[PDB]
């Protein structure tokens, strides 16, 4: 689990 | 045109620009939206039709508060452009949680407390903002202060079901994930959960739908038995089971936040 950014 | 000074792209972070107001040395932030690529549209006041981002933006913009305030907007050909306010010194809180890892529970509580005063802002001018996460909050380092952006997703507020959406989906809640509807309260609880669980473990709980619906929160950092239970009771899956904003605001775990400037004091500074 790589921590990322979610695109709306 | 002649009356902002525009710097350098701020921020995959759409086209907003650094600015600055000529008449008064103002920091900006000047935001273009291309027409093409606006699917929900209303109307001014004085019909004006315009970008619901706008009309939303107008609505909680009166008055201070943790909510980023539209300055002046302008339309040309193809797009309109919004000019916003800008702190300086700015982090988001996406990348102030990717640096710092999971955060104190003292700051957690801070900042908590100051995202529920916003969204309890918005609510209360009419304004759902339905994409509540860290990427879309801004820290005033040297104030302490949180500001809640981009209402590109957002809504007029309403006491019906919703069956529409396009906020960020691993912060949107299971009625939404397994029956495409939801309440707007009971759906901002959700995320706010989320958030919380963000702040406080240094990442959002769930990743995929499954996840989602399941209703099964583990805690990889050591967290209150008291923020534990809170967090929880926002991520009950069932909507009338989640708290209301008063419910939160009254529980044990957030009492005795601290102010803006002592949080930024002891936190930030
Ligand atoms: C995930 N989303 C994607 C779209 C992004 C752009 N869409 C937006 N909608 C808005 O209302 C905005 C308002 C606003 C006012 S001041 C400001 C700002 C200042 C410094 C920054 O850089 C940093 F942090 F490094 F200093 C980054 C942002 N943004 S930004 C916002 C984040």
């Amino acid at each position: 689990r790589k921590r990322r950014r979610h695109p709306s | 045109e002649s009356q902002y000074q525009v710097g350098p792209l701020l921020g995959g972070f759409g086209s907003v620009y650094s600015g600055i107001r000529v008449s008064d040395n103002l920091p900006v932030a000047i935001k273009h939206v291309e027409k093409d690529r606006i699917s929900d549209w209303g109307e001014l006041p004085n019909g004006t039709r315009v970008p619901m981002e706008v009309v939303l933006l107008k609505k909680v913009s009166s008055g201070f508060s943790g909510v980023i305030r539209l300055l002046d907007w302008f339309e040309r050909p193809d797009s309109f452009v919004l000019i916003l306010e800008r702190p300086e010194p700015v982090q988001d809180l996406f990348d102030f949680i990717t640096e710092r890892g999971a955060l104190q529970e003292e700051l957690a509580r801070s900042f908590f407390w100051q995202v529920l005063e916003a969204v309890r802002h918005c609510h209360n001018c009419g304004v759902l903002h339905r994409d509540i996460k860290d990427e879309n909050i801004l820290i005033d380092l040297n104030r302490g202060e949180l500001k809640l952006i981009d209402f590109g997703s957002g809504a007029l507020l309403k006491d019906t079901v919703y069956t529409d959406f396009d906020g960020t989906r691993v912060y949107s809640p299971p009625e939404w994930i397994r029956y495409h509807r939801y309440h707007g309260r009971s759906a901002a609880v959700w995320s706010l959960g989320i958030l919380l669980y963000d702040m406080v473990c240094g990442d959002i709980p769930f990743e995929h739908d499954e996840e989602i619906i399941g209703g099964q929160v583990f805690f990889r950092q050591r967290v209150s038995s008291e923020c534990q239970h809170l967090i929880r009771w926002c991520l009950a899956l069932r909507p009338s089971d989640r708290p209301t904003f008063e419910e939160i605001q009254n529980h044990p775990w957030m009492q005795d936040v601290l102010l803006p400037q002592e949080t930024a004091e002891i936190h930030l500074h």
